[PDB]
């Protein structure tokens, strides 16, 4: 229930990805992924470098894009 | 020798017409459009980017910036004076 | 996975997403149907072509450019123009149904965890056909603008008109077969930008 | 996996609190997406001085509840008071009680960028009427911001 | 009984209709229409229709849309919303001693004097409808103000659809 | 109960889309108009060449999105003149689109002879009662 | 998969609506391929005034509902009245009562392109019994137009 | 039924593309293809373009006549 | 050089006969003819074409309208101030 106590689901403003209630307040419920979110915790590794380089490896090593080597994903 | 100028791709970027023989990226979190080309990102917002560092950039009449710069999953940004984090899915 | 003491189905979405692309575009082909009128009188792409039934050429424009080329050297610049594409003799004007129509081909070709997966390409298709209209208007949004902007210059003197030969001939032809009133026309030279900055006229509006 | 809502924040705690708030006497008003709060100074202070009640806290902790539920940039906390001396006094008080209500208010926690503190004094009335003290209807603070997105 | 257009500009006799239907009890149509005479129901309709009412003090302000109590683009009356103007004619009967403000705004698409003109027409339209009917000239004046100092943001849809309003205040 | 007072039909995207690409493309030809006027203030107006009369005050709603002798042609017939017809017709023909609600014939023939441009022109005799359609001295 | 008629349209409500606006007494006569609709004043105007009355756009509406069972380019609506104080005054009146009813009939969804307005006074009498006011019928309202293949 | 409440169908006159009913009245039906249809909305794809180009691809997608490339009936 | 005049079996296509060695098309929503025959089509009409581009064009006395242009399943035509639209199939 995103408008909840009021009348009901308008309609998704994409303009600033919100949902409009039956009546004329915006709703605190994100419709699209181009909205603005707080996003402070992000997950996956080789975060701050190149991203995870796509080859497949003997041994349990994660290389990151940029020649750095993620000891968190890597099996010891 | 004298550095290039710039990269005349920026262009179709600030107009929102992706480069040719690009890919789609998708860019949760903001409002913010990505696509990738010759391993590298190309990204059309009016936001700030603070800590990736960028190659080449160019701005708009109205404010939008167009930027060039290396693949990353995550941008941090600065929206209204609070910085908080895009991410980049595809690459 | 946790906790110490914590230690101690792809056809769905396949199926639903050419379903949902094809329902989107319908209703994207009604809703431009529509707003025809509003539209012809917005991208009106007559009311640009010059004296010649020559389409004006497009420009781009930025602003405020910098390239770290590498360590030690940067260039920066204030701003940038650039032909985009070149003018050329038309018969016809360009409409908005080249640009923003969507493609719609009827698709007739076809429990437990079945109506997840498929209404979530049911979503997928929908946001695909949204990425497309986009794409489509940001293209016919680019080519009206550099149209704008090429009178904007011409207004404030940085391009040169194209400049168009006619040559007159009389009755031509053999026995068999005559042309009574001959005309060839051939524009002679393009439009460009000019670098003479002294030339240039500035525009005050109060 | 992404998030479906602002955080902490619900429709109906949002319409549960204005109304709660307009009934204990309150004012909160909203007009486009500007907000405002008008809060009596006879609720939170004592006779003329800016010495906050030990009770006025729980008011003024409804309060801070009822703003997290927004997201906003700016606030602005305007001081109102009558005639009692002079209008150098009427204006020291007056920027001192918004002194002290903007800084419990930015010790809890709002998630706002700027808050701005006036005190404009006896300037600009909202009645006629102005018989009373602390008591009068145009002896206030009031609070206002604007939502954003 | 009543015309739809606007009853020629007459005090409508509501209650002895009422009054004189319900009695085959002459108590409870008085009930019924001391009830329904009321401001807080006239208060009540007028949030029924899409009509604001904001009271601060000593100052009562009406907001009123003119995307539905306008015709489009242009200071014409639209003739099908009569109920919700019959109700703010009633509601300012009940003040005959205050002055009347009446406002136009409008949203950022377009140009300045368009804007300046569009909210100046449609504010003197409505000027002109609060004095038919009954209201001095004297107590009446009209301000049309573009998009000087607008309530939402006109870079959203919603917002820039809440900015087109017509503002009546008086004391 | 609290309510604000716009609440109108539920709206679509792809027209969001849409709008949003309208007002820029609105605000950039107000740029270049207000440049294009500072530049070249123009001198003349075409009430001299078409100038108004008796007969000529019937009103008329139209949406046309044709050629223009046609519809010069049903006006001139409505204002019950002669039509005239000067210059060779060209070949790529000249294409107008009028849309307006409750004008003056006067009115319609100077739109459509501003909008005719380089192209062609409208010139209106009333001692003769004679609507006539010149084509430029081109190709 | 191609349409079989024209949308909206049949000859058994042509000839439905034709007879009930007959049996009514709006006049529709059609000679060739030209059709004409004639409407006394008294059923849509007031006493000589250019203001419609409210029960009257029932019948507007009827009469929209009939021009769009065609296919056409061009209507024309001329204005015909009595004499009651000068020249002028009646071209005025006629023009505007003309203005009027194209406006609402336009702002309906008739599919023509051009609408054409006069407003004649009296000069075109159709009846030489001239002593009624808009009880008279020659004083009228014609829509007239011809029906595209 | 198209010529209904008359006297039925006399001919179909392909002068107009039209069908005369007995009285002398023009019917609302066509007769022929090349009648005046308001036709706004059409179906197919690699419309606007020179149509479909006929080979036949090993994989989904759907190329025009000009070279651009249909993405609404590409498959994925 | 000079370019050349124009194409003659334009002729034929204002008289009505097709070109030798095309084949037919079939038009839907209006009165116009159609072939094709070396990968371009002719059309014979007395409306008028907007939208999609004709590379020749001649006209007869008494106002028919002969085009050749490229291969297209669809044609925009104004009929009488009113824009419409005819299907070409056969392609």
């Amino acid at each position: 229930g995103c408008c909840s106590k009021m009348g009901g689901i308008n309609y998704c403003d994409s303009s600033a990805g919100r949902l409009v209630c039956n009546n004329g307040f915006y709703s605190t419920c994100y419709c699209t992924r181009h909205a603005v979110m707080d996003l402070q915790f992000l997950m996956g590794c080789c975060l701050w470098h190149g991203g995870v380089y796509p080859q497949l490896n003997s041994s349990g090593l994660v290389v990151c894009n940029d020649g750095y080597v993620s000891e968190e994903c890597s099996l010891q | 020798g004298i550095p290039p100028s710039a990269n005349d791709l920026l262009l179709h970027v600030l107009e929102g017409v992706p480069p040719p023989g690009s890919r789609r990226l998708v860019v949760s979190g903001g409002d913010a459009r990505a696509w990738l080309s010759n391993e590298k990102m190309y990204v059309r917002t009016n936001l700030t980017i603070l800590s990736p560092g960028w190659l080449a950039s160019m701005t708009s009449a109205d404010g939008t910036h167009a930027y060039e710069m290396q693949k990353s999953p995550v941008l941090l940004v600065s929206w209204h004076g609070k910085v908080m984090q895009l991410k980049v899915e595809g690459l | 996975t946790g906790s110490l003491a914590g230690l101690q189905k792809e056809t769905a979405l396949s199926v639903g997403a050419q379903a949902g692309l094809a329902w989107r575009a319908k209703i994207i082909d009604e809703q431009l149907n529509k707003q025809a009128r509003n539209l012809d009188a917005i991208y009106d792409f007559n009311s640009l072509v010059l004296e010649h039934n020559i389409l004006p050429p497009v420009l781009l424009e930025g602003r405020n450019t910098l390239n770290l080329a590498d360590a030690q050297s940067i260039r920066i610049s204030d701003r940038t123009y650039k032909v985009a594409k070149q003018a050329h003799f038309i018969t016809t004007p360009p409409t908005w149904r080249q640009y923003l129509w969507m493609d719609y081909v009827k698709p007739e070709a076809p429990k437990e965890i079945w109506c997840i997966y498929t209404e979530r390409g049911w979503k997928n298709g929908i946001d695909q056909a949204n990425t497309i209209l986009e794409e489509n208007i940001a293209r016919i949004k680019e080519d009206f603008g550099g149209m704008i902007l090429y009178r904007k210059l011409l207004a404030m003197n940085m391009v040169s008109p194209p400049y168009v030969s006619h040559t007159d001939l009389g009755v031509t032809g053999d026995g068999s077969e005559i042309h009574i009133d001959d005309r060839v026309l051939r524009i002679t030279a393009l439009p460009e930008l000019n670098v003479n900055s002294a030339e240039w006229r500035a525009a005050v509006a109060k | 996996k992404l998030p479906c809502r602002v955080d902490g924040a619900c429709d109906a705690t949002i319409i549960k609190m204005m109304t709660d708030l307009n009934k204990k006497g309150i004012k909160v008003a909203s007009v486009g997406q500007n907000y405002l709060i008008s809060i009596p100074a006879s609720a939170l202070f004592a006779d003329q001085s800016p010495r906050l009640n030990w009770a006025s806290y729980s008011l003024l902790n409804e309060i801070a509840a009822f703003l997290k539920q927004f997201r906003k940039i700016a606030i602005t906390v305007t001081s109102y008071s009558s005639k009692y001396v002079s209008v150098k006094r009427e204006r020291a008080l007056t920027l001192a009680r918004s002194r002290v209500v903007s800084e419990y208010l930015w010790s809890q926690g709002v998630d706002s960028r700027i808050i701005f503190t006036q005190g404009l004094g006896s300037d600009k009335p909202i009645t006629s009427y102005t018989l009373g003290g602390d008591r009068s209807p145009n002896a206030r603070v009031e609070i206002t911001f604007r939502r954003a997105v | 009984c009543f015309h739809p257009p606007y009853n020629n500009f007459q005090p409508d006799r509501r209650a002895v209709k009422r009054v004189g239907v319900d009695t085959g009890g002459g108590t409870v149509g008085l009930v019924a229409s001391i009830y329904r005479d009321s401001k807080r129901k006239i208060i009540r309709d007028l949030q029924k229709q899409d009509i604001q009412y904001v009271e601060y003090g000593d100052t009562r302000t009406l907001i009123i849309p003119t995307d539905k109590y306008f015709m489009f683009s242009s200071p014409r009356l639209n003739e099908i919303c009569y109920p919700g103007l019959n109700n703010v004619i009633r509601l300012l009967n009940f003040y005959p001693q205050s002055t009347i403000y009446v406002a136009g705004f409008t949203d950022n698409v377009g140009s300045r004097s368009h804007k300046r003109k569009l909210s100046q027409a449609q504010a003197e339209t409505m000027m002109t409808f609060l004095w038919a009917n009954g209201i001095a000239a004297k107590r009446l004046k009209a301000e049309g103000y573009g998009d000087k100092n607008a309530i939402s943001d006109n870079a959203i849809i919603h917002g820039s659809a809440q900015n087109r309003r017509i503002e009546i205040q008086w004391f | 109960k609290f309510k604000k007072p716009p609440i109108n039909n539920p709206s679509d995207d792809a027209t969001i889309k849409l709008a949003e690409a309208a007002v820029s493309v609105s605000d950039s030809m107000l740029e270049m108009a207000k440049v294009e006027k500072v530049i070249t203030p123009p001198s003349k107006d075409n009430t001299l060449t078409i100038p108004n009369a008796y007969n000529l005050q019937a009103r008329a709603s139209v949406d046309w999105s044709g050629p223009i002798e046609e519809l010069t042609a049903r006006i001139a017939k409505a204002a019950h003149f002669r039509f005239r017809v000067l210059g060779k017709s060209p070949s790529v023909p000249v294409l107008i689109s009028i849309s307006t609600k409750d004008e003056s014939l006067a009115e319609i023939l100077r739109d459509i002879d501003y909008q005719a441009g380089k192209k062609a022109s409208i010139h209106v005799y009333p001692n003769s009662q004679v609507v006539e359609l010149r084509y430029a001295k081109i190709y």
